[PDB]
């Protein structure tokens, strides 16, 4: 899946 | 850019994945989608109705604010 890890 | 997840919170959590087919982001944790396991693909509980504890998820993004 398209995943946004933000950090 | 659109951020719908069960549980109404619009901050980002860190740990997020998007509809393919409506490109809202939800919140991984919300969804009880496990970071171990994130599936190839991935449809929102509109795109793919199912039922999910929505105050759980408002009561684990409350204090991530
Ligand atoms: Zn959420
Ligand atoms: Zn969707």
């Amino acid at each position: 899946a398209r995943t946004k890890q933000t950090a | 850019d659109v951020t719908r997840c069960i549980c109404g919170f619009t901050h980002d959590d860190g740990y997020m994945i998007c509809c393919d087919k409506c490109s809202v982001w939800q919140h991984i944790d919300c969804m009880g989608i496990d970071r171990q396991h994130i599936p190839d693909t991935y449809l929102c509980e509109r795109c793919q109705p199912r039922n999910l504890d929505k105050e759980r998820a408002v009561l684990l993004q409350r204090r991530k604010r």
